[PDB]
Protein backbone atom coordinates (compact mmCIF):
# COMPACT_ATOMS: atom_id res chain seq x y z
CA UNK A 1 0.00 0.00 0.00
CA UNK A 2 2.85 2.39 -0.75
CA UNK A 3 2.33 5.45 -2.93
CA UNK A 4 5.00 7.96 -4.11
CA UNK A 5 4.07 11.64 -4.37
CA UNK A 6 6.40 13.75 -6.58
CA UNK A 7 7.53 16.98 -4.96
CA UNK A 8 7.79 19.99 -7.17
CA UNK A 9 11.25 21.54 -7.30
CA UNK A 10 9.42 24.81 -6.42
CA UNK A 11 8.12 23.35 -3.15
CA UNK A 12 10.11 24.29 -0.06
CA UNK A 13 9.98 20.71 1.15
CA UNK A 14 11.82 19.63 -2.08
CA UNK A 15 14.26 22.43 -1.43
CA UNK A 16 15.12 21.63 2.20
CA UNK A 17 15.68 17.93 1.24
CA UNK A 18 17.87 18.87 -1.72
CA UNK A 19 19.86 21.12 0.62
CA UNK A 20 20.53 18.40 3.21
CA UNK A 21 21.59 16.11 0.37
CA UNK A 22 24.02 18.63 -1.29
CA UNK A 23 25.46 20.23 1.88
CA UNK A 24 26.39 16.86 3.48
CA UNK A 25 28.71 15.77 0.65
CA UNK A 26 32.28 15.17 1.81
CA UNK A 27 35.49 13.65 0.62
CA UNK A 28 36.07 9.99 1.34
CA UNK A 29 39.26 8.33 2.42
CA UNK A 30 38.96 5.84 -0.43
CA UNK A 31 39.49 8.65 -2.94
CA UNK A 32 36.13 7.78 -4.60
CA UNK A 33 36.65 4.06 -5.05
CA UNK A 34 33.30 2.87 -3.56
CA UNK A 35 31.08 5.84 -4.41
CA UNK A 36 32.82 7.71 -7.21
CA UNK A 37 34.37 11.17 -7.56
CA UNK A 38 32.01 14.17 -7.27
CA UNK A 39 31.48 17.27 -5.10
CA UNK A 40 27.72 17.49 -5.71
CA UNK A 41 24.67 15.87 -7.26
CA UNK A 42 22.26 16.43 -10.02
CA UNK A 43 18.95 15.85 -8.24
CA UNK A 44 16.49 14.41 -10.78
CA UNK A 45 13.48 13.72 -8.54
CA UNK A 46 12.29 13.71 -4.90
CA UNK A 47 9.30 11.62 -3.84
CA UNK A 48 7.46 11.45 -0.52
CA UNK A 49 6.86 7.84 0.56
CA UNK A 50 3.34 7.23 2.01
CA UNK A 51 2.41 3.97 3.61
CA UNK A 52 -0.10 3.90 6.44
CA UNK A 53 0.87 0.51 7.85
CA UNK A 54 4.62 1.18 7.82
CA UNK A 55 4.06 4.63 9.39
CA UNK A 56 1.87 3.31 12.25
CA UNK A 57 4.43 0.64 12.84
CA UNK A 58 7.17 3.30 13.08
CA UNK A 59 5.13 5.55 15.49
CA UNK A 60 4.15 2.67 17.71
CA UNK A 61 7.79 1.74 18.25
CA UNK A 62 8.79 5.45 18.62
CA UNK A 63 6.40 5.83 21.60
CA UNK A 64 7.88 2.75 23.24
CA UNK A 65 11.45 4.07 22.94
CA UNK A 66 10.32 7.51 24.01
CA UNK A 67 8.70 6.12 27.15
CA UNK A 68 11.92 4.29 27.91
CA UNK A 69 14.00 7.50 27.45
CA UNK A 70 12.50 10.37 29.46
CA UNK A 71 9.92 10.99 26.64
CA UNK A 72 12.64 11.54 24.12
CA UNK A 73 12.62 9.45 20.93
CA UNK A 74 15.84 11.25 19.80
CA UNK A 75 14.52 11.24 16.23
CA UNK A 76 16.83 12.25 13.33
CA UNK A 77 16.60 12.49 9.59
CA UNK A 78 19.35 10.37 8.08
CA UNK A 79 20.40 8.92 4.75
CA UNK A 80 20.31 5.24 3.68
CA UNK A 81 21.91 3.87 0.47
CA UNK A 82 21.05 0.36 -0.73
CA UNK A 83 20.44 -1.96 -3.70
CA UNK A 84 17.07 -2.76 -2.00
CA UNK A 85 15.39 0.67 -1.81
CA UNK A 86 12.40 -0.66 -3.86
CA UNK A 87 11.82 -3.41 -1.34
CA UNK A 88 12.35 -0.97 1.57
CA UNK A 89 9.72 1.51 0.36
CA UNK A 90 7.09 -1.28 -0.14
CA UNK A 91 7.71 -3.55 2.85
CA UNK A 92 9.78 -1.43 5.28
CA UNK A 93 13.18 -2.08 6.88
CA UNK A 94 13.91 -5.53 8.36
CA UNK A 95 16.85 -7.93 9.09
CA UNK A 96 17.19 -8.62 5.33
CA UNK A 97 18.63 -5.03 5.10
CA UNK A 98 21.13 -5.56 8.00
CA UNK A 99 24.86 -4.96 7.49
CA UNK A 100 26.24 -8.14 9.03
CA UNK A 101 29.94 -7.12 8.78
CA UNK A 102 29.39 -3.51 9.89
CA UNK A 103 31.87 -1.92 12.32
CA UNK A 104 29.16 -1.60 15.00
CA UNK A 105 27.66 -5.03 14.38
CA UNK A 106 24.79 -6.52 12.41
CA UNK A 107 22.19 -3.79 12.18
CA UNK A 108 20.71 -1.26 9.77
CA UNK A 109 23.14 1.61 9.13
CA UNK A 110 22.38 5.30 8.43
CA UNK A 111 24.57 8.31 7.66
CA UNK A 112 24.59 12.04 8.26
CA UNK A 113 26.80 12.39 5.18
CA UNK A 114 24.73 11.78 2.02
CA UNK A 115 28.06 10.91 0.28
CA UNK A 116 28.54 8.06 2.76
CA UNK A 117 25.18 6.45 1.98
CA UNK A 118 26.02 6.89 -1.70
CA UNK A 119 28.91 4.46 -1.26
CA UNK A 120 26.37 1.68 -0.53
CA UNK A 121 23.92 2.44 -3.37
CA UNK A 122 25.44 -0.28 -5.57
CA UNK A 123 26.15 -2.59 -2.68
CA UNK A 124 28.76 -2.88 0.09
CA UNK A 125 32.00 -1.17 -1.03
CA UNK A 126 30.03 0.06 -4.09
CA UNK A 127 29.78 -3.53 -5.37
CA UNK A 128 30.65 -3.64 -9.10
CA UNK A 129 29.23 -0.16 -9.78
CA UNK A 130 26.20 0.64 -11.93
CA UNK A 131 24.44 -2.35 -13.53
CA UNK A 132 24.80 -0.84 -17.02
CA UNK A 133 28.50 0.13 -17.20
CA UNK A 134 29.99 -1.66 -14.14
CA UNK A 135 31.27 1.73 -13.09
CA UNK A 136 31.30 2.70 -9.39
CA UNK A 137 31.79 6.27 -10.54
CA UNK A 138 29.12 6.30 -13.34
CA UNK A 139 28.02 9.87 -14.14
CA UNK A 140 25.14 8.64 -16.39
CA UNK A 141 23.10 6.04 -14.54
CA UNK A 142 20.41 7.09 -12.06
CA UNK A 143 21.02 6.45 -8.36
CA UNK A 144 18.58 6.31 -5.46
CA UNK A 145 18.98 7.19 -1.78
CA UNK A 146 16.48 7.30 1.07
CA UNK A 147 16.18 10.15 3.52
CA UNK A 148 14.62 8.53 6.56
CA UNK A 149 13.14 9.39 9.98
CA UNK A 150 15.17 7.25 12.45
CA UNK A 151 14.38 6.77 16.16
CA UNK A 152 17.72 6.57 18.07
CA UNK A 153 16.43 6.71 21.64
CA UNK A 154 19.30 6.14 24.02
CA UNK A 155 22.23 5.82 21.65
CA UNK A 156 25.43 4.02 22.73
CA UNK A 157 28.34 6.18 21.84
CA UNK A 158 31.22 4.44 20.10
CA UNK A 159 34.27 6.49 19.24
CA UNK A 160 35.96 5.15 16.15
CA UNK A 161 38.66 5.57 13.52
CA UNK B 1 20.42 -8.98 13.14
CA UNK B 2 22.22 -8.43 16.49
CA UNK B 3 20.92 -6.65 19.61
CA UNK B 4 21.38 -3.19 20.96
CA UNK B 5 23.86 -2.90 23.77
CA UNK B 6 21.77 -3.56 26.88
CA UNK B 7 20.14 -0.33 28.03
CA UNK B 8 20.46 1.30 24.54
CA UNK B 9 18.22 1.62 21.48
CA UNK B 10 20.92 2.29 18.84
CA UNK B 11 24.65 2.86 18.39
CA UNK B 12 26.35 6.11 17.32
CA UNK B 13 29.63 5.81 15.46
CA UNK B 14 31.32 9.10 16.21
CA UNK B 15 34.31 9.41 13.95
CA UNK B 16 37.20 10.36 16.28
CA UNK B 17 40.07 10.58 13.74
CA UNK B 18 38.63 12.26 10.59
CA UNK B 19 37.45 15.68 11.77
CA UNK B 20 35.36 16.29 8.62
CA UNK B 21 33.36 13.05 8.84
CA UNK B 22 29.90 13.19 10.28
CA UNK B 23 28.29 10.49 12.40
CA UNK B 24 26.84 7.15 11.40
CA UNK B 25 24.09 5.33 13.35
CA UNK B 26 22.82 1.73 13.75
CA UNK B 27 19.38 0.47 14.84
CA UNK B 28 18.61 -3.18 15.53
CA UNK B 29 14.88 -3.03 14.84
CA UNK B 30 13.38 -2.25 11.44
CA UNK B 31 10.41 -0.49 13.01
CA UNK B 32 12.72 2.31 14.29
CA UNK B 33 13.03 3.85 10.83
CA UNK B 34 10.53 5.05 8.19
CA UNK B 35 11.75 5.79 4.62
CA UNK B 36 10.26 9.26 4.06
CA UNK B 37 11.86 10.53 0.91
CA UNK B 38 13.07 8.68 -2.12
CA UNK B 39 15.72 10.77 -3.87
CA UNK B 40 16.72 10.03 -7.46
CA UNK B 41 20.02 11.62 -8.66
CA UNK B 42 23.26 11.47 -10.53
CA UNK B 43 26.62 12.30 -9.07
CA UNK B 44 28.31 15.06 -11.10
CA UNK B 45 31.79 14.90 -12.66
CA UNK B 46 33.75 17.83 -11.12
CA UNK B 47 35.13 20.73 -13.20
O1 LIG C 1 23.57 4.17 4.00
C1 LIG C 1 24.18 3.17 4.42
C2 LIG C 1 23.79 1.91 3.97
C3 LIG C 1 24.50 0.77 4.31
C4 LIG C 1 24.20 -0.57 3.86
C5 LIG C 1 23.15 -0.87 2.97
C6 LIG C 1 22.86 -2.16 2.55
C7 LIG C 1 23.67 -3.20 3.01
O2 LIG C 1 23.44 -4.46 2.62
C8 LIG C 1 24.74 -2.95 3.87
C9 LIG C 1 25.00 -1.65 4.30
O3 LIG C 1 25.64 0.91 5.07
C10 LIG C 1 26.00 2.12 5.64
C11 LIG C 1 27.08 2.17 6.51
C12 LIG C 1 27.40 3.40 7.13
C13 LIG C 1 26.65 4.55 6.85
C14 LIG C 1 25.58 4.47 5.96
C15 LIG C 1 25.27 3.27 5.32
ZN1 LIG D 1 26.29 3.49 -15.50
Amino acid sequence: GTILIDLSPDDKEFQSVEEEMQSTVREHRDGGHAGGIFNRYNILKIQKVCNKKLWERYTHRRKEVSEENHNHANERMLFHGSPFVNAIIHKGFDERHAYIGGMFGAGIYFAENSSKSNQYVYGIGGGTGCPVHKDRSCYICHRQLLFCRVTLGKSFLQFSA
Amino acid sequence: MAHSPPGHHSVTGRPSVNGLALAEYVIYRGEQAYPEYLITYQIMRPE
